[PDB]
RNA sequence: GUCGAUCCUAAGGGUCGGGGGAACCCCGACAGAUAGCGCGUCGCGCGUACUCCGAAAGGGAAUCGGGUUAAAAUUCCUGAACCGGGACGUGGCGGUUGACGGCAACGUUAGGAAGUCCGGAGACGUCGGCGGGAGCCUCGGGAAGAGUUAUCUUUUCUGUUUAACAGCCUGCCCACCCUGGAAUCGGCUCAGCCGGAGGUAGGGUCCAGCGGCUGGAAGAGCACCGCACGUGGUGUCCGGUGCGCUCCCGGCGGCCCUUGAAAAUCCGGAGGACCGAAUGCCGUCCACGCCCGGUCGUACUCAUAACCGCAUCAG
RNA sequence: AGGAUUGGCUCUGAGGGCUGG
RNA sequence: CCAACUCAGAACUGGUACGGACAAGGGGAAUCCGACUGUUUAAUUAAAACAAAGCAUUGCGAUGGUCCCAACGGAUGUUU
């Protein structure tokens, strides 16, 4: 499992051919954006919850997201 | 107290069968076998060790299991000789070297001697 | 301060080019305010030129002739002086600005490198142009 | 303060082996654990590897001595004997 | 009676030479045309400790002569060598300790060690701690040597055969008292099965000539000739004499 | 595929040729046109008579939690990783044809190369003292349940969890580098010991980790309280202590007429034959993506009843 | 060899660490 | 502000009890033998017997000493 830091980033490997799911995990302070890629988990780490919806939201259609 | 068992069939504590105690998430101790200690690269007389490469068993700097950089060091004699060693013997050819050349030319003045 | 002046050849002793030859392009015995301590500029060569020789055909000779130097500042305890001299033009192609930029210190090892090149093929400064062997 | 009136180093061995033995013993136990000067250093730091074998701590070089001293009396006076053959030879 | 303990070694099996942890063969290289005619420099890399072998040796590192590699040899170390010390064997080599020589080039009174018997064989007098050999005078219309062997032999040797100049290092080892049975156990643990030894008058008639009788004692002369047989060849083996060494006898 | 056998070699074993022998057999690479390997594309180069057996405690490619059975699991389930191979694609990197940075120790993710040559790792005794890490033990506070309660008890008990692997940080004890030039000698350990062969001091580099943080990961596990007879909620927190115990590591010292394996395998280096482009090809140990994973062992006892002793034997 | 001391309870003294110019 | 447990002393006190169980040398004056540690007759002998360091003698310079082998060869010997 890797974390990626940037939310660009995580935009980028969530274009991937391999991304198989997203899945959305909210704790009590922050939300979790964890993309399953062929090799690793990658996840991205949001403190602020309404800036988390955005991301939420611009995920590429066709990617199966979980919420959990 | 929680005892513990080998986890595998090995059953004797011979410097192959060594072992860590590590918590489980499942609130459980359990052995988990570690690697015995390595040297690392030495110097071949000396014996001190190579600065900038980490100390690893052999099968563990295999070239697809570690990156270029920690296997290497930018120098000439880099990884096998340490940086006064290589000083040593660039004087030294040096140094030598000049030493035939006189020596050469100082037999060419007492040939003509005649 | 006596011997330590520019086309001054030296032997680098330690870093990455230790073992290259170099000529001195400035001396710095007193050292600037940010180094206090005696260092100069040498252009050296961090790829010597191949052996050519007669059957070699004219382009594969071309190619054996050619040289890659390299600007730096470096101690003078990092440094082997020689009895040798290379009297190349220098002053104007290497300086303690160019170091500073990237683009700078590219500029100048290209027309550092033309400098040695023909030099190298008037066969003059054999000794220079010949790698050290350790 | 003293704590052995003469029997020093070989006080390890106790009341065994008869005083003879021990104060034999005694001139060599001294001599293989001691300090010996490394004519290429400079230095005290020269102590016994092995039966023969000697290695100063500073400078590294290791010399083949005697089994218990650095250097025995014959060992002297072969050097003296091969270095006159030398000259005369080299005259 | 039974085969005794002196017969038993012969067949090898738990008399054999204990030699696991031994670093090699110690010996001069190979005779070449190098060493005949001029001289060949090496370079001591290392001095080590061989199991069983009182003296020290040498690891000396040579160029090949006519191959692109390193040449690794062992030798006996003389007294005084030392690591990065430069080694010279040849014809031509300088009367140096350590320099190896053949014997007509060694002046008359030298001191030489690991001195060859016959021209090439690598050295087989004079290899153990402390000991050495006297070169006592030349023969040029022979072509022959005569030295002197540790044991107070002279012998004949042609004047091609190679020798170090100097003594075998680690003299004076047998000096020291062991002072205990487990200090022989260690040092003939690494040598042969040949320690304890069992007196023959301790044991029974059966296994022994010696053993037997209500006292503890030989019975007949410890003196046998020299064709007595194997089993019946025990004691004081062809004896010129026996009893303590006085006057002339002990030079 | 991940635990072993399997592979490697040890003491040694079995052998070719040769030498013996009526023959069964004896010696065992010692009497000899070795095995083949490498690079091009069949040719050149190299080439010292065993491609053999010999370790379920030596050496050694890679797997971790959680869950699951009447009986199996590091093998099954789920999730998350890794190793060894095979194949091409995309992007990145280099061309001053073969990167860049640092005075240096060295750093960075890539960043030519054949025959040949060199070093290192693998790789090593024992004892003693110190130091570090982990697990355990132990003390206090917070919260949860339980025990005691005529009396006393802010009390007694149970627990209060965090795997491989990935990234970042840290930088022990040593080693190393730069500046500088020391007697009124100083630094320093429990013990040593170190310094013009450059100390103290100042500033750096590297190395260990079973160290810290995050991801893995609370979604799990555990405890407790409910609702139904699967499902929901709460908590899993904050410190101290050590000639303590077990294991691992570091560094130093003692001891030897004792100096305490080998090989497979892997890494690095010296050398530079040969090779591209006038800029499109060539090169690339970089990132990502794609494919593949043999055979055999695996239940159970390991013992005052599963082994041997005639037995369910005080051995 | 020979001799003395040793429980419980309530106290006293001595032997440390980390911060603050 | 936070500390762990070693040492020393004093008062008081019990039917002089207190290393309260557990744990855990009897001591001395001599003779004989073997120096010591070690080893030994598994299943009647553990010893004064064996070994031992030390001491002494003997053979042998490899075309060799000692020994194994039917023969060939081999052990000591990776030796001097
Ligand atoms: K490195
Ligand atoms: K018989
Ligand atoms: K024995
Ligand atoms: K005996
Ligand atoms: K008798
Ligand atoms: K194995
Ligand atoms: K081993
Ligand atoms: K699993
Ligand atoms: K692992
Ligand atoms: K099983
Ligand atoms: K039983
Ligand atoms: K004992
Ligand atoms: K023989
Ligand atoms: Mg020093
Ligand atoms: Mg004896
Ligand atoms: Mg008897
Ligand atoms: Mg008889
Ligand atoms: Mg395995
Ligand atoms: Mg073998
Ligand atoms: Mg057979
Ligand atoms: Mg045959
Ligand atoms: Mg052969
Ligand atoms: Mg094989
Ligand atoms: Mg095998
Ligand atoms: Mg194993
Ligand atoms: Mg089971
Ligand atoms: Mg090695
Ligand atoms: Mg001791
Ligand atoms: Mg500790
Ligand atoms: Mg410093
Ligand atoms: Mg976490
Ligand atoms: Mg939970
Ligand atoms: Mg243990
Ligand atoms: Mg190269
Ligand atoms: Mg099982
Ligand atoms: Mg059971
Ligand atoms: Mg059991
Ligand atoms: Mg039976
Ligand atoms: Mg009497
Ligand atoms: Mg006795
Ligand atoms: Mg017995
Ligand atoms: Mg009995
Ligand atoms: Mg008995
Ligand atoms: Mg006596
Ligand atoms: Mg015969
Ligand atoms: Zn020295």
């Amino acid at each position: 499992p890797k974390q990626i830091h940037e939310i660009k980033d995580f935009l980028l490997t969530a274009r991937r051919k391999d991304a198989r799911t997203v899945k959305i995990k909210k704790n009590k302070d922050m939300v979790k954006f964890k993309v399953r890629c062929s090799k690793y988990l990658y996840t991205l780490c949001v403190s602020d919850f309404e800036k988390a919806d955005k991301l939420k939201q611009s995920l590429p259609p066709g990617l199966s997201v979980q919420d959990l | 107290v929680q005892r513990l068992t080998y986890r595998k069939r090995h059953s004797y504590a011979t410097k192959s069968n060594q072992h860590r105690v590590v918590k489980t998430p499942g609130g459980k101790l359990i052995y988990q076998t570690t690697k015995k200690r390595a040297n690392g690269p030495k110097c071949p007389v000396t014996g001190k060790r190579i600065q900038g490469i980490p100390h690893l068993r052999p099968a563990e700097y295999k070239r697809s299991r570690l990156s270029r950089n920690r296997r290497t060091v930018n120098r000439a004699y880099g990884g096998v000789l340490s940086g006064s060693a290589v000083r040593e013997r660039i004087i030294r050819a040096f140094l030598v070297e000049e030493q035939k050349i006189v020596k050469k030319v100082l037999k060419i003045q007492k040939a003509k001697e005649k | 301060v006596k011997f330590l002046k520019p086309n001054k050849a030296v032997i680098l002793l330690q870093g990455k080019y230790a073992g290259r030859k170099a000529v001195i392009v400035r001396a710095f015995d007193e050292g600037t305010r940010d180094r206090p301590y005696g260092h100069c500029l040498v252009a050296g060569i961090s790829k010597y030129p191949k052996k050519v020789i007669r059957k070699d055909s004219a382009k594969k000779q071309a190619k054996k002739s050619r040289v890659k130097a390299f600007i730096k500042l470096v101690n003078y305890n990092h440094i082997m002086p020689t009895r040798y001299t290379l009297d190349v033009d220098l002053k104007d192609v290497v300086n303690a600005d160019v170091l500073q930029a990237r683009d700078k210190k590219v500029t100048a090892a290209k027309e550092t490198k033309a400098r040695f090149e023909e030099r190298f093929k008037t066969g003059k400064n054999r000794w220079f142009f010949t790698k050290l062997r350790f | 303060t003293k704590r052995t009136k003469k029997a020093g180093i070989v006080g390890k061995y106790g009341t065994r082996y008869g005083a003879s033995l021990r104060k034999q013993i005694k001139k060599m136990e001294v001599s293989q654990h001691s300090k010996y000067f490394c004519e290429f250093c400079g230095k005290y730091a020269v102590k016994r590897k092995a039966v023969g074998i000697w290695g100063c701590k500073d400078c590294g070089k290791v010399k083949a001595g005697g089994a218990y001293t650095l250097n025995t009396a014959s060992a002297v006076t072969v050097r003296s004997t091969i270095r006159r053959l030398r000259e005369q030879t080299e005259s | 009676g039974r085969v005794i303990r002196a017969q038993r070694k012969g067949a090898g099996s738990v008399f054999k030479s204990h030699t696991h942890h031994r670093k090699g063969p110690a010996r001069f290289r190979t005779l070449d045309f190098g060493e005949r005619n001029g001289y060949l420099k090496g370079v001591i890399t290392e001095v080590i400790h061989d199991p069983g072998r009182g003296a020290p040796l040498a690891r000396v590192t040579f160029r090949h002569p006519f191959r692109y590699k390193h040449q690794k040899e062992l030798f006996v170390a003389a007294e005084g060598m030392y690591t990065g010390q430069f080694v010279y064997c040849g014809k031509k080599a300088t009367l140096m300790v350590g320099n190896v020589l053949p014997l007509r080039s060694i002046p008359e009174g030298a001191v030489v060690c690991n001195v060859e018997h016959k021209v090439g064989d690598r050295g087989v007098f004079a290899r153990c701690s402390g000991d050495y050999a006297i070169v006592i005078s030349h023969n040029p219309d022979n072509g022959t040597t005569r030295v002197k062997l540790p044991s107070g032999a002279k012998k004949i040797v042609p004047s091609g055969c190679r020798a170090m100049i100097g003594q075998v290092a680690g003299g004076g080892r047998t000096e020291k008292p062991m002072l205990k049975a487990g200090n022989a156990y260690h040092k003939y643990r690494v040598k042969r099965n040949c320690w304890p030894k069992v007196r023959g008058v301790a044991m029974n008639p059966v296994e022994h000539p010696h053993g037997g009788g209500n006292h503890q004692h030989i019975g007949h002369a410890s003196t046998v000739r020299r064709d007595a047989p194997p089993g019946q060849k025990v004691g004081l083996i062809a004896a010129r004499r026996t009893g303590r060494l006085r006057g002339q006898a002990r030079a």
